[PDB]
């Protein structure tokens, strides 16, 4: 749900 | 009373990493659209130059909420909640920390600085841009130094309230420690004062409000021809 309608904002959290 | 070891790590902590996640986004002028110097590329150009510039902005509230303890072990989902609310807040916590009384401007980077026109002509409305140049002047007559603003958009990033939180009551567990830790800090710095905490808490109060008028700020955006690149309208737009 919120992750899917954050897509890029989700990649950021992962990138770290 | 005085600050306990452990805040003093916490609160240098934060102060650091708040330093750190700057020099990772900033420390390179942004590969970003230049600012103009009258037609609709600049216009269009003025518009794209905050757009971008709010991008990189959005990366170092991100890459420094990691760094916020307690921050990664909620879910990803109050994470996404969370950061995607108080991004707007935290961007005018530190556009008002970056404001210069004596100019007026606010000075973003060094030699990336803009007045109030700078952001009408940028494309933003009025009815914004005064509330957070008014905001950023009720900012500096608090005093806020490094420690009491990282401290501020800690308890800023951890609001419970804000939507769809899964974990509420947990974001608020989380969020205690921080304001303790500004609480006994402002004790230190003028116990002669005690309402200046209140007036501090007070500025959440405003960041809210701000929220609401950057929200109608978005909604006439795109009421125009100017659209959100994708990372901030994911953001801010209203979408599905
Ligand atoms: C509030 C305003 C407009 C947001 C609207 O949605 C639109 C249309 C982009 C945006 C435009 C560029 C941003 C600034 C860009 C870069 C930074 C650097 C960071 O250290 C701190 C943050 C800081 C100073 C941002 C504060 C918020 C600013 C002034």
């Amino acid at each position: 749900s919120l992750t899917e309608r954050h897509k890029i904002l989700h990649r950021l959290l992962q990138e770290g | 009373v005085q600050l306990t070891a452990a805040q003093e790590l916490m609160i240098q902590q934060l102060v650091a990493a708040q330093l750190q996640c700057n020099k990772r986004s900033f420390s390179d002028q942004p590969k970003v659209t230049p600012w103009p110097l009258q037609s609709r590329d600049a216009r269009q150009q003025r518009f794209a130059h905050f757009t971008e510039l709010a991008i990189i902005s959005v990366q170092e509230i991100v890459d420094f909420a990691k760094q916020v303890p307690g921050f990664l072990q909620l879910g990803r989902e109050d994470q996404i909640a969370l950061l995607k609310a108080s991004t707007i807040e935290i961007m005018l916590l530190e556009t008002a920390r970056r404001y210069n009384h004596e100019t007026e401007c606010i000075t973003f980077l060094k030699d990336f600085t803009y007045s109030k026109d700078d952001f009408h002509r940028a494309g933003l409305q009025v009815e914004f841009i005064n509330p957070i140049f008014e905001f950023s002047r009720a900012m500096r007559r608090l005093g806020l130094d490094d420690a009491e603003y990282a401290l501020l958009i800690a308890i800023n990033i951890f609001s419970a309230d804000r939507p769809n939180v899964q974990e509420p009551g947990r974001v608020e567990a989380l969020q205690q420690p921080y304001v303790e830790a500004l609480l006994s800090y402002t004790r230190i710095k003028r116990p002669q004062d005690q309402l200046r905490f209140p007036r501090m808490l007070m500025k959440l109060v405003s960041l809210r409000t701000l929220s609401s008028v950057h929200s109608e700020q978005v909604f006439a955006l795109r009421l125009q021809d100017k659209k959100l690149p994708p990372l901030l309208s994911e953001i801010w737009d209203v979408h599905e």
